[PDB]
């Protein structure tokens, strides 16, 4: 199904982590680890390489936006946001394409328990020093995790 | 008739607490307008301030968000009467009648469902029990502060306690014989669990 | 554009802090995509030299590794057929990792590359800490050449990396020579019937 | 129909930018090189970001065959025959950057066991795994003639930009060929 | 995919929950009144408080927006104005505000609120009737959201019909587009 999912914002800065394991559903869940916190920097490399080279070489009047990048083994399916906010997956094939997953999440996950969640802050990068990129300040929303889970226990 | 989208209205209804807060502190981030610098500081931020500030300071900020939902409350009152047009009489009938008009008409304009059952000691205190609380459904700290949610979400709910006490007033009875408190007494007894945890409880008494 | 004949890829190879950033202003096309340095480990200049009437392009790999280029690094070495060994004359750390740079150019860099020392910084000679002469004695016994370079003594990084890229030329050039009164008229069959 | 093909030599930079697109005209010589370095700089950063599940366990060698298309060439040199290959054949790059989706163009890699790398870049957005297989089949069908025609050149030097005539012309027909 | 408007009108229609406009009046009301009142009738800066208003919640309100349509980011201002006159408007408010008055070199513009739904009943007073705003929160949430797009624009009130102007009209004008943020390591 898929093997981990990551958030980064604006900032520059990853958000969420999430590492999944053999099918089981309760899985070598990680949330944050500090242990992939060196395999997420490149993460976010490639994708914004990756994104500077088709805006560069695009056409049209519509500056499009990478969909997924599938290597030999596994593939990436991203999805970016106009108000700076990626949502990765790195997932076996299996099926075409995460896109209506990853938009039901925005829309109904993170939407609802982050950005109408006024306890919790949003654009986690405060009062500059960690704007770009050095800095960690992960969601531990209850609702957030419960609930993501819950949506992603099917497809493992 | 016209019709305006419940998502902007819901964030606008929350955003009363930092409200409440950030005027209370001005009577007591910079920014530019276009010539003009501004201080502007983070919502979130108001809600841990109110949280930990004092004593006094949390009861002028109650105080001050009870006279919002106050005021929400009577100008409310009005239309409805004028609209829907309740069974009531001026001063009292019974009490029953305007607790019953209030969970009818009032939670339905003002949130999406109905307000769920409610006690009845006949001759005192009247308790409107509510089940998950609309406006505060995707509130939450961390996995472990728990103890910590019931106490800092405390403040949100004073604006349907000035609601009821506004609707009470212009009805009857005035803001002198009435007196309203909310708490998370509440149980989820027996429905499916929502996101938060706790429900909502109104203890209003009247004489 | 494509009409430079040979392509030859350098690296800008230095310790982190010394000023590669810098030292790479000069010999540059300075447009295209900026940064990407933390992105994925290089940024990319380019120059246009002719030498000995055959237009060369050299590709300027100035790479760095914080604490995630651990093999990816290494692998940015896979053909680079020169070397721009960098340090500055302020810190003696930046020269004694030079030993330790010049150990991965040669161990996993191209076969007989050609590989230089550049010294940044040395308009501030008051907090200098490695003389000229052990810069000196240190490129001899490896077969380097050396040089010191400031923004104040600009210039002599170009005429630098021009005589590195015509040491390379002089390597890696396969000889050649220039191939640049037919029959007209009516023609008979003559084949046999 | 594949509107671009860049061939990268082993090393990164690039060696040939044949573009058949009628009139875009929009990147200069000298961006290709950074895109093509780029692209070299992001296979690298790929090979290395295996989920650790797959790390110790693959148990996957039947997928990596490639089944052949009959005649997704055209309608030879060295070669004979009506077409280069009739054979399935496997992968090479099992653990590298193979495709870039994007909804404008969709852009294939196949890299040589040696290290040659072929970059195709489609304006067609096939299930997104069958078009996998005919990318891959063109491509070597391209490596083929680049064997035929850039390595049997007496004035060429290794991994150097490939300046010859017949090389660019047939990969020429092969794309128009394939539409 | 399909124009601006009927994206609008698709999503207005069957894709979002609804309450009375006359209870946002006396919602909106109730905020403006206290502060009124808590503030000692100081009209000159009971605004800032309301544009402070406005940009915290439009801040939270672009992530709904977003969330909803799923647009690209705006890059020239030509788009902008139409994408936030025909759909950002009509989703959460379900007016069309019009677009006049094009600065030179096409850098700033004015919405016109043909109905201002914040404001539909309210008679101000004549210590207000030419201090007070009270639809600064709009332009607030205008700038508040625009900010998280990733471009800087100065937002104001020219006019408004309450204080007795012929039109209601919010000058729009650009301040610079920041780009966006690559990381840094040293
Ligand atoms: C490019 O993506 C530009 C997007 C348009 C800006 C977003 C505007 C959203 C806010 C509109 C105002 C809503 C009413 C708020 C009043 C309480």
């Amino acid at each position: 199904g898929i093997y981990s999912f990551w958030i980064f914002d604006r900032h520059c800065n990853c958000i969420f982590d999430r590492e999944w394991t053999l099918a089981s559903n309760s899985a070598s869940g990680t949330i944050n680890s500090k242990q992939n916190e060196e395999d997420a920097k490149l993460l976010y490399g490639m994708i914004f390489s990756l994104r500077s080279i088709t805006q560069k070489l695009s056409k049209g009047s519509v500056k499009n936006d990478i969909r997924s990048i599938s290597t030999g083994k596994y593939r990436v399916h991203t999805y970016c946001t106009a108000s700076g906010l990626w949502f990765v997956l790195l997932s076996d094939f299996k099926q075409q394409s995460y896109t209506q997953v990853l938009q039901y999440i925005y829309s109904h996950i993170y939407v609802k328990y982050v950005s109408n969640n006024l306890l919790s802050p949003y654009d986690f990068a405060e009062n500059e020093n960690e704007m770009r990129g050095q800095g960690t300040r992960k969601i531990t929303n209850r609702n957030f995790i419960s609930v993501l889970e819950s949506f992603l226990a099917p497809m493992v | 008739l016209p019709k305006v989208s419940q998502s902007v209205y819901q964030m606008l209804l929350n955003e009363m607490v930092p409200l409440a807060m950030g005027i209370e502190r001005q009577i007591s981030r910079l920014k530019i307008e276009e010539h003009h610098t501004v201080d502007i500081i983070r919502s979130h931020n108001l809600i841990h301030e109110l949280y930990k500030a004092d004593e006094e300071e949390k009861e002028k900020v109650l105080a001050r968000l009870r006279n919002i939902g106050f005021q929400i409350g009577l100008k409310l009152s009005e239309l409805l009467i004028f609209s829907n047009n309740p069974n009531l009489k001026f001063k009292e009938m019974d009490l029953l009648l305007i607790m019953k008009f209030i969970c009818r008409d009032v939670w339905k304009q003002i949130f999406g469902k109905q307000i769920d059952n409610l006690k009845t000691n006949h001759r005192g205190t009247f308790y409107l029990l509510d089940y998950d609380y609309r406006p505060i459904q995707s509130f939450s700290l961390e996995e472990d502060a728990k103890n910590e949610e019931l106490k800092m979400i405390e403040p949100f709910l004073e604006i349907p306690v000035g609601i009821i006490r506004g609707v009470l007033s212009s009805l009857g009875y005035s803001s002198e014989e009435v007196i309203c408190l909310a708490s998370f007494i509440d149980r989820p007894t027996d429905r499916p669990k929502t996101a938060f945890p706790k429900g909502v409880s109104f203890h209003v008494q009247v004489t | 554009g494509y009409d430079y004949d040979y392509l030859f890829k350098i690296v800008l190879i230095g310790d982190s802090g010394v000023g590669k950033s810098n030292l790479l202003s000069r010999f540059t096309t300075d447009e295209f995509n900026i940064e990407s340095k933390s992105t994925i480990g290089v940024e990319f200049a380019t120059r246009t030299i002719e030498v000995e009437n055959k237009k060369i392009k050299a590709q300027i790999w100035d790479t760095a590794g914080q604490e995630r280029y651990r093999a990816i690094t290494s692998a940015y070495y896979r053909g680079a057929v020169g070397a721009l060994i960098v340090y500055d004359i302020s810190k003696s750390s930046s020269y004694e990792n030079c030993n330790h740079w010049l150990t991965e150019l040669r161990e996993n860099a191209d076969d007989n590359v050609a590989v230089g020392l550049i010294g940044n910084k040395s308009d501030l000679a008051h907090l200098r800490a490695v003389p000229t002469d052990e810069a000196k004695n240190f490129a001899m016994e490896n077969q380097m050449l050396f040089t010191e370079t400031s923004a104040l003594n600009s210039d002599n990084v170009d005429k630098a990396f021009r005589e590195l890229i015509v040491a390379i030329f002089q390597m890696v050039s396969k000889h050649q020579v220039d191939l640049s009164g037919a029959p007209k008229g009516p023609t008979i069959s003559l084949t046999p019937a | 129909a594949i509107e671009t093909i860049l061939v990268i030599n082993k090393s990164g930079g690039l060696i040939y930018q044949r573009n058949f697109t009628n009139d875009e005209q929009k990147l200069n010589s000298n961006e290709y090189l950074i895109l093509a370095s780029t692209l070299h700089g992001v296979f690298a950063i790929a090979s290395q970001l295996t989920p650790k599940a797959l790390q110790l366990t693959q148990q996957t060698n039947i997928e990596n065959t490639i089944p052949y298309i009959p005649y997704v060439g055209m309608s030879l040199g060295s070669f004979k025959g009506d077409d280069f290959f009739k054979e399935p054949f496997t992968n090479w790059n099992k653990s590298g950057l193979r495709q870039l989706c994007t909804d404008q163009f969709t852009m294939f890699i196949y890299q040589t066991l040696t290290g040659l790398k072929f970059v195709a870049i489609s304006s067609s957005v096939s299930t997104s795994n069958l078009a996998i297989q005919i990318a891959d089949n063109f491509l070597r069908k391209v490596y083929c003639l680049y064997s035929d025609y850039v390595m049997k050149d007496p004035s060429y030097s290794m991994e150097m930009p490939i300046r010859s005539n017949l090389f660019d012309e047939k990969v020429k027909k092969m794309v128009e060929n394939l539409q | 995919s399909r124009s601006l408007k009927a994206m609008g009108e698709e999503i207005w229609k069957n894709k979002t929950e609804k309450i009375n406009t006359e209870l946002f009046t006396l919602t909106y009301g109730s905020i403006v009144a206290q502060l009124c009142q808590d503030y000692e009738r100081d009209f000159n800066k009971v605004n800032d408080h309301l544009y402070s208003m406005g940009y915290n919640i439009g801040c939270r309100l672009i992530e709904d927006f977003l969330a909803r349509t799923a647009l690209p980011r705006c890059e020239n201002l030509v788009k902008t104005s139409e994408v936030l006159s025909k759909c950002a408007f009509k989703i959460f408010l379900n007016i069309t505000p019009n677009i006049t008055n094009w600065s030179h070199n096409k850098d700033t513009f004015s919405l016109i609120l043909d109905e201002n739904p914040l404001a539909d009943f309210v008679e101000l007073p004549m210590d207000a009737m030419k201090s007070l705003w009270y639809s600064n929160i709009l332009c607030g949430v205008l700038k508040g959201s625009l900010e998280m797009v990733q471009l800087d624009c100065d937002v104001w009130f020219v006019s408004d019909i309450l204080r007795g102007d012929s039109q209601t009209e919010i000058k729009v004008k650009l301040n610079r587009i920041l780009k966006d943020e690559i990381p840094i390591g040293e």
